[PDB]
């Protein structure tokens, strides 16, 4: 009954852009025109009993005018149409002010994607207020009753929502799609010793059958939470570290900045002088997958509604091209390649080794689990963050460490990485198993 | 304020006094301890200059109605992007289903007091000609560009937002706020021999964008703040290897506050401490600092970004002691909270917008200042940093891990502030960095109006200040 919804739904956005359209086309040379509305619920309980019930419904417009190449945007989140003609009006008016800049204006039309894929992103569930919380339930008293050391919670999450999105432009574009995410997630605290610590766990997914059980969830909240309990603070040193998985993603994800085309054209990256020079290790290749089926990350067009497409932006330890938009396009004399908005999906495949066997072969060292603060400065690469993990000697974890530094520079960092995992971290849009690094400063005591 | 604001968020679409108390009689038909219905209109603009042109400019309206159902630890909420009797009933009606059983009924009748004006209720947006505010921007371009034949690059954006609030509760709680905020960042890139560097500034607060041409220390403002971006970008351009491990660290005045965001402000928050969550936890009466450290959220400050005339929950902005010379002593709570802890509103009930809800947050945080000059407390380390300025910061408030990241430092060697230094993490646990606070300076004051505070995916703008003051031991993340 759902797909009723959001069918209705879609057809008053795809006029909202329509009408839009039409108002700014006497009065510019050009113009983009962007809406969404995501509707679902967010649920939590403490204990086991429901705690918050969310409804959640956003709705909006957003418009960028061109006009002698000067350009003006607006936006509301009132889709009526005397909404819609004040916020073009308020975009055209603002152009009238901005100065000209000829790399400005509606993505170039040979790249647009004007029948764009269907890439089966939207997969509805009716879930009541009521059967949300007995998942969030579930799986906050799966690791509540795990160990008598769990002696607080934050609670269980679940949350369901759905989302459609339409583009236009002035070159007749006008696409749209619908899109699914459902998550569910723990996260309790355990106590030893006059120590706390917090950890979570979670499943995400496009479709409710994707995701991992309550009880699973509750296991791995309870697993990793007791697993922090009574850390060390280590003493300063240079050691070889792990980044496990679930922030090697990040690892690579700083890549995105340093090779985006705004960095690039304004020379505020450590990588401007890389396009084509092996910037990582001669046997790693970083897949871009832009229409995987289902994908976290997928999309049919950027933000501009620019085609995207399957591109190795790492290619055998080689950075192939920049990530570029049509302004950064523009000013590097280049063509869009669809990066408005990001990056749509990385692999990074493994090189053999189970976690355990990347242990073996590090033998003593660092193993970074979680890190806090910025700290990595894009023009220069320099990298320096708080960091909890463990440490490992004898190919064997010792004990949890915390309140510690790891300081290097990550054009040398990625350059000297040792191997990659088998151990895919498989839930978020840049997907790597753990990666070996041969030495950091770490500061401590 | 709260006829014109009614006029406009109630009046003006077609809502009056007695549909308040309908869909309060809505939600009270559920047993709950409270509810809420609040309203928000909000218009904000912004403009870019970069390249020496004005590239872009932006105007953005949202608008809606929040309603709340609370009964002890829970919360029903839903929200619609629309000011109307039907999004009103619709939200209540979803909202009020987090409890099945029938409440009394019994509600408290409506009533609005007074409380002090801290901002203008004037249209920052309004009140400054469009040309006028680009004209800030260009002054800001032609200054950082005069000012070394190193920069290169400038971006300067100007941003105000115009905020109407009413909000009304089953508590009898009328109350209505006009806010306004503007903030000035600037930009700059150096380069000298193909190595290049980045430094910013910037500001603001609640009220008109004359702010920024009004004088600072003898210059204009705009001015001044154009040069300090400079600064910085060239001080980073020269830093050298920042030195890894535990030592001394004296921070510097204002924005290092940070400091104090994370090692104590985050981890007062009452929803974290009514849970038992947080290390402050049961803590109430214990040396959590040293004993030369007091520390205050002060809601009340004229003109101030982190201020609130009324909190969201309709809560006058408050001075809150919450540590005093060492010992703490209380918690910010929000309505919700504080009943569940038997303690009372703090005035730091706030939320991102009318689709968000609100829990404890901080408005300004700093520490009062202390007996030593900024001077002795650099001259009382043999080696160490000194770190002016600082980007952001991170913690942990179970575990009591914090970070915060330096933008501007400097070695101390031998009592005197030596080499520029490169970026570094600042780790360590808050009431353990807390109580290595041995020297407190003489010279608070508050960041410039550049703040933002994250939780739970709620943005808000938030305070903090300091003085100069010494920690004895901190871990910094260096290489060398
Ligand atoms: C009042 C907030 C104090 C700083 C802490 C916040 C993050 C936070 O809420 N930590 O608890 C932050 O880093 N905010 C940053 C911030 O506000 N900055 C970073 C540099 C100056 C200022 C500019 O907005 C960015 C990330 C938004
Ligand atoms: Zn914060």
């Amino acid at each position: 009954k759902v797909i009723s919804q959001v069918e209705a739904q879609r057809k008053i956005l795809e006029e909202a852009v329509s009408t839009a359209l039409e108002l700014a086309s006497g009065k510019s040379d050009g113009a983009e025109v962007a809406v969404s509305k995501t509707t679902g619920i967010s649920v939590s309980t403490r204990y086991g009993e429901v705690e918050n019930v969310e409804f959640n419904s956003d709705g909006a417009l957003g418009i960028t005018v061109y006009h002698q190449n000067r350009k003006g945007s607006a936006s509301s989140t009132d889709l009526s149409p005397q909404a819609i003609a004040r916020t073009v009006q308020a975009a055209l008016d603002i152009a009238r002010y901005t100065s000209p800049d000829p790399c400005a204006g509606v993505a170039d039309k040979e790249l647009l994607a004007f029948d764009a894929p269907d890439l089966d992103l939207f997969h509805p569930a009716e879930v009541s207020p009521d059967e949300a919380i007995e998942l969030a339930a579930r799986a906050e008293q799966a690791a509540l009753q795990a160990d008598k050391r769990i002696t607080n919670t934050e609670g269980g999450s679940f949350n369901s929502h759905y989302g459609v999105k339409v583009f236009g432009n002035s070159h007749g574009m006008l696409q749209g799609y619908c899109s699914t995410r459902h998550s569910l997630s723990s996260c309790v605290i355990a106590e030893e010793n006059g120590d706390m610590e917090r950890d979570y766990a979670y499943t995400i997914g496009r479709a409710m059958s994707d995701l991992q059980t309550p009880e699973w969830v509750g296991a791995d909240c309870a697993r990793r939470t007791l697993s922090r309990l009574s850390p060390r603070k280590l003493s300063t040193m240079k050691a070889p570290v792990i980044f496990a998985n679930e922030v090697a993603t990040g690892l690579f994800g700083h890549l995105v900045g340093a090779i985006a085309g705004g960095s690039v054209y304004r020379k505020s990256t450590f990588l401007l002088d890389s396009l084509g020079k092996q910037i990582l290790p001669d046997w790693l290749t970083i897949e871009e997958h832009p229409h995987l089926l289902k994908g976290l990350a997928s999309t049919p067009f950027d933000s501009e509604g620019v085609r995207t497409e399957r591109r190795d932006i790492i290619k055998d330890g080689i950075l192939t091209q920049w990530l570029l938009t049509s302004y950064s396009a523009r000013k590097l004399g280049l063509k869009s390649t669809g990066h408005a908005g990001g990056i749509h999906n990385w692999r990074i495949a493994g090189q053999g080794l189970s976690f355990e066997q990347m242990l073996k072969e590090m033998g003593t060292g660092l193993v970074v689990t979680e890190l806090m603060g910025q700290g990595v400065s894009a023009i220069t690469g320099d990298y320096s963050r708080g960091a909890a993990g463990f440490w490992v000697e004898n190919g064997e974890i010792q004990y949890p460490v915390s309140e510690i530094t790891i300081a290097g520079n990550l054009k040398d960092m990625w350059r000297n990485i040792v191997t990659v995992g088998n151990d895919i971290e498989t839930r978020s849009n840049i997907q790597c198993g753990s990666v070996l690094l041969p030495e950091m400063k770490i500061a401590g005591q | 304020s709260l006829n014109l604001v009614s006029e406009q968020l109630l009046a003006a679409n077609g809502l009056k006094h007695q549909d308040l108390f309908a869909i309060l009689g809505q939600l009270a038909e559920r047993r709950l301890d409270y509810g809420d219905l609040y309203f928000q209109s909000s218009y904000h603009e912004s403009w870019v200059l970069e390249d020496r042109i004005i590239k872009d400019g932006s105007y953005n309206i949202d608008q809606g109605v929040g309603v709340r159902a609370i009964s002890g630890e829970k919360t029903g909420f839903a929200y619609a992007d629309q000011i109307s009797l039907l999004a009103l009933e619709q939200s209540a009606q979803a909202a009020r289903t987090i409890v099945r059983d029938s409440g009394d009924g019994k509600v408290q009748t409506l009533g609005a007091v007074e409380h002090s004006p801290l901002y203008t209720s004037v249209d920052p947006l309004q009140s400054m000609s469009r040309e006028e505010k680009l004209d800030i921007l260009r002054r800001v371009d032609k200054v950082a560009r005069e000012a070394d034949k190193r920069v290169q690059e400038v971006t300067a954006s100007l941003s105000g937002v115009y905020e109407l609030i009413l909000v009304a509760a089953t508590d009898g709680t009328l109350a209505a706020d006009v806010r306004p905020l503007v903030r000035l960042s600037v930009s700059v890139l150096v380069e000298e021999d193909g190595k290049r560097e980045r430094g910013a500034s910037g500001g603001g607060g609640r009220f008109g964008y004359e702010f920024f041409l009004a004088d600072l220390d003898g210059e204009v403002r705009a001015d001044a703040w154009a040069k300090e971006a400079v600064r910085m970008a060239l001080v980073n351009l020269s830093a050298v290897a920042a030195p890894a491990g535990t030592m001394p660290v004296v921070l510097g005045a204002g924005w290092p506050g940070v400091l104090l965001h994370e090692a104590v402000g985050h981890g007062l928050e009452g929803d974290f401490n009514r849970r038992g969550t947080s290390v402050f936890s049961g803590q109430v009466g214990e040396l959590v600092a040293s004993e030369l450290c007091t520390v205050v959220d002060d809601g009340t400050m004229v003109d101030r970004r982190g201020s609130v005339a009324i909190d969201d929950e309709g809560t006058p902005g408050q001075y809150n002691v919450l540590i005093e010379n060492g010992i703490l002593k209380g918690y910010m709570q929000d309505k919700l909270n504080a009943r569940l802890m038997g303690m009372t509103p703090t005035g730091n009930g706030r939320r991102e917008s009318y689709a968000h809800l609100p829990m404890p947050r901080m408005t300004n945080t700093y520490m009062l200042p202390g007996k030593s000059t900024p001077q002795e407390i650099i001259e009382s380390v043999e080696y160490g940093i000194y770190a002016p300025n600082f980007g952001g910061g991170q913690v942990d408030i179970t575990s009591d891990k914090f970070v915060f990241s330096t933008s501007e430092a400097y070695l101390i060697e031998n009592g005197k502030v030596t080499k520029p230094v490169k970026g570094a993490t600042l780790i360590g646990s808050g009431i353990e960095t807390m109580q290595q606070i041995s020297m407190v300076g003489n010279d608070l004051k508050l960041d410039n109006g550049v703040g933002v505070c994250g939780k739970e995916g709620q943005s808000l703008p938030v305070g903090v200040g300091q003085p100069t003051l010494k920690v004895d031991n901190l871990t910094v993340g260096g290489t060398a």
